[PDB]
RNA sequence: GCAGUCAAGCGUUCAUAGCGACAUUGCUUUUUGAUUCUUCGAUGUCGGCUCUUCCUAUCAUACCGAAGCAGAAUUCGGUAAGCGUUGGAUUGUUCACCCACUAAUAGGGAACGUGAGCUGGGUUUAGACCGUCGUGAGACAGGUUAGUUUUACCCUACUGAU
């Protein structure tokens, strides 16, 4: 029906400062800074008083609004990145051939090199995304852990060791191996 | 021995029903036409829904009569059997040609075929009679018997008492008073012309005032 | 008919049950010294048989004999 | 080693979903419509088969 | 011929993994009918050999999804016509049927592709034999034997060349 005014608020917490020009969200913090290009979404930004900030959308359609939504999540997780963190822990699964991961050097690029996935001679290469951090879990047997300030990084390095091991030409109901995303987390804890 | 329904669709020929000059025709498909519990007074069943057509089209007698035995096996298995009446209002009596055979049209008219119905917009060709809680299982029924039939039909709640000439509220205020009497499947109601005599004989509730 | 076209002699020839418009049947054979029971299946497929389409097309009986008598009374 | 809860953690990707009757495609568990455009986003889906 | 929709019976329990009856809605012009618009001062009327190209309604070959998918061996479905799809016995055959190899021995179109490109076994002139029919001359789309395949040097196209 064109809604004729639709808006919501982030709420910006004590430690952070975003700022915004054209729609370029910078937003610096304790942890580092990030930023990111909303040219496509045709939105206002407009500032209160420091610690709230709103978002508008003026004689939108349904989905117009839908998106409205969107971009104070993408917006409130840098602020939630660049204060707590991000955290994701995966696990390995196996019956018979255990495997073997290894971060590798190559070029000064950095790769998760998984090794004797099911029996195999294939060697599996991960490149390492810019900024996310790995580390293999001590005291929790076949753990890793990645962390970092984006989502959309960690997330994606975690999703990327996950789908390079896949069981061909066989039945995946019961050849339940591989490596798999256990829990998404912060780095930080009370919040 | 049967062709696309398809072909025999539109009313184009004039009706051409058995007589002494066709004689020979084909049996029909559909047989018995009332089906549910057909020995029910005309109190049990109050809530009437009818399945009317929306095009000017035929439905041949095998189109009926697959569309009638999916309404009452839907209608038998979750409401029970003695939960409604069915009444297929709708009799094929039109007969329908196929040329079937010195050359090709050098000498050409057809054989008799089958039997079809001529149905109409706005004419209604299932008619169920049911109980006031027992609606959405006829509604679900006649769903099924649509799939069966070609072009357009709509379902429709009918305001009318049962099989009845009489709305809801008309009906009650004659039965309440000695007015109408059971017929046996339908029903007869009191006339103010003819003979005071037998007029006195039938409707024994009436003429008193009291109860 | 289905035996002779199977493309050793054999002791017996016997069938099992498939379902009656499951376009399939299925049928077992048992075959010096060895004794050796396999079955086999064999895909029932649709088509036309050449009189039945000629019903179709008009002409079909395709010769006549026309029998006649000038006569009102025919003895 | 099969071990319980492992089980239910790779089983989570692979066992616990759903699938299109029409276009065949492996779906999340509580779909009502199928994704795919291909199949008109029909609404005729079922679950996937678990192993005995 | 090919495709949905509804789903009877099956599939030990179990409608819809998969087989799948009957109905009801379509597409195709690789079948056959129906018609007689074009051609009777003539558009060479079967098949095979040879050779290019196009369609996908994909037999194989690439990557996938489902399964009543433990593995192996299969079955069903998606993108895809990029690339391939044979050697022989009998028949003039198309078609058919067999033997063998193979990754696979998928289906179709292009004046039912292609005779101034061939061949001429087949059909369809005249000779001749048989059978049945007819008093007879003769008939038979029944069987059998022998029977002339003409012209490019023009314009266009294609290939090379000034
Ligand atoms: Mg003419
Ligand atoms: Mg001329
Ligand atoms: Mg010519
Ligand atoms: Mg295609
Ligand atoms: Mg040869
Ligand atoms: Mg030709
Ligand atoms: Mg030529
Ligand atoms: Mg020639
Ligand atoms: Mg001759
Ligand atoms: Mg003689
Ligand atoms: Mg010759």
């Amino acid at each position: 029906m064109k809604y004729i005014q639709t808006e919501q608020q982030i709420e910006v917490p004590e430690g952070v400062t975003v700022s915004i020009k054209s729609r370029i969200v910078k937003v610096v913090g304790p942890r580092g800074t990030l930023t990111k290009n909303l040219k496509h979404i045709d939105v206002t930004f407009t500032k209160v008083n420091n610690q709230l900030i709103k978002v508008a959308v003026h004689n939108g359609g349904r989905k117009h609004v839908a998106a409205l939504r969107t971009v104070k999540s993408l917006v409130d997780n840098m602020i939630t990145g660049v204060t707590k963190g991000y955290k994701y822990k995966m696990r390995y699964v196996y019956a018979h051939f255990p495997i073997n991961v290894n971060i590798v050097e190559k070029d000064g690029a950095k790769f998760i090199e998984v090794r004797n996935f099911l029996g195999d001679k294939k060697i599996r290469n991960v490149p390492v995304r810019d900024g996310v951090t790995i580390e293999f879990s001590t005291n929790v047997k076949d753990e890793i852990v990645l962390s970092g300030n984006s989502v959309e990084d960690v997330s994606q390095n975690a999703a990327d060791l996950q789908q390079i091991c896949r069981v061909r030409n066989k039945d995946i109901r019961k050849f339940l191996d591989g490596i798999y995303v256990s829990h998404k987390g912060f780095i930080t804890e009370d919040l | 021995a049967r062709r696309p329904a398809r072909c025999y669709r539109y009313q184009k020929n004039k009706p051409y029903p058995k007589s002494r000059y066709n004689r020979a025709v084909p049996d029909s498909k559909i047989r018995i036409y009332d089906l549910g519990k057909k020995k029910a007074t005309v109190d049990e069943f109050p809530l009437c829904v009818h399945l009317v057509s929306n095009e000017l089209e035929q439905l041949s007698s095998e189109a009926l009569e697959a569309a009638r035995i999916c309404a009452n096996k839907y209608m038998t298995t979750v409401s029970g059997r003695d939960a409604f009446h069915l009444r297929v209002r709708v009799h094929p009596f039109h007969v329908l040609r196929i040329n079937k055979m010195q050359q090709g049209m050098r000498g050409a008219w057809g054989k008799p075929h089958g039997l079809a119905a001529r149905v109409d917009i706005g004419q209604i060709i299932f008619s169920v009679r049911t109980k006031d809680s027992n609606k959405d299982v006829v509604v679900e029924g006649l769903r099924r018997a649509r799939y069966k039939f070609p072009g357009q039909q709509k379902i429709i709640l009918s305001k009318k008492w049962g099989f009845t000439n009489l709305d809801r509220p008309e009906y009650l205020k004659k039965r309440e008073a000695g007015e109408v009497k059971d017929d046996g499947a339908f029903v007869k109601f009191l006339s103010k012309k003819g003979s005071l005599e037998n007029n006195i004989r039938e409707f024994p509730e009436y003429f008193a005032a009291q109860a | 008919a289905i035996c002779l076209r199977r493309l050793v002699r054999l002791v017996d020839a016997s069938f099992i049950w498939t379902e009656p418009h499951s376009r399939r049947i299925r049928i077992k054979l048992t075959v010096t010294i060895i004794q050796q029971t396999f079955e086999v299946e064999y895909i029932v497929i649709a088509m036309q048989c050449p009189d039945c389409a000629r019903s179709y097309t008009t002409n079909t009986w395709r010769a006549t004999v026309q029998i006649r008598q000038k006569v009102p009374h025919k003895r | 080693i099969i071990e319980p809860s492992l089980k239910a953690l790779a089983s989570k990707y692979n066992c616990d979903k759903s699938v299109c009757r029409k276009c065949y495609a492996r779906l999340p568990p509580r779909a009502t419509n199928c994704r795919k455009r291909k199949c008109g986003h029909t609404n005729q889906l079922r679950p996937k088969k678990k192993l005995k």
